[PDB]
C-alpha cells in the first residue's frame, strides 16, 4: 500500500557501469562496476539484481546481474 | 532510437514535436492623469458719500 512506512537496512540503490566491446555478440559476457548513490556504509557481501545497462541512445545492451566482490 | 539523450541535464525541448509547459502569469496596468485650471477676480469701487463744495464741480 502506498502509505506505509519502510525502513530497510539490507538494501542499497547503485548505479552500474560496463564497457560494450567491440564487435559484441549476445549471449557473451563483461565486467560490471557497481557503486552506491546515496548514503549507504558498504557493500561488501550484497548482490546485484536484473539491471538493464542502457547505451548513450537509451537502448538496452546487456543485463547485469550477479555478486559483487570488495576488498575490504 | 530516439537519438543521444543527456543523462545529467534538465529535460527541455529540443526538436520539432517536444512539448514545454507555460505558466500563464501576466499582470499589467498603466495609468495617466492631469488637469489644469486658472481663475481670476477683479473687484474695484470709488464713491464720493460727501463731496465739499470746492470740489463739487469735479
Amino acid at each position: 500500500p502506498t502509505g506505509t512506512n519502510m525502513q530497510l537496512k539490507n538494501v542499497a540503490a547503485v548505479m552500474v557501469t560496463a564497457s560494450y566491446p567491440p564487435f559484441a555478440r549476445q549471449g557473451q559476457t563483461i565486467d560490471v562496476v557497481v557503486s552506491s548513490m546515496g548514503n549507504a556504509k558498504s557493500l561488501r557481501g550484497g548482490t546485484l539484481l536484473m539491471t538493464p545497462l542502457k547505451g548513450v541512445d537509451s537502448q538496452v545492451y546487456a543485463l547485469a546481474q550477479g555478486n559483487i566482490l570488495v576488498g575490504g | 532510437n530516439y537519438g543521444y539523450q543527456p543523462l545529467f541535464e534538465d529535460r527541455r525541448p529540443r526538436n520539432i514535436g517536444d512539448t514545454l509547459t507555460i505558466v500563464l502569469q501576466e499582470n499589467v496596468s498603466a495609468s495617466k492623469s492631469s488637469s489644469a485650471n486658472a481663475s481670476r477676480d477683479g473687484k474695484t469701487s470709488f464713491g464720493f458719500d460727501t463731496v465739499p463744495r470746492y470740489l463739487q464741480g469735479l
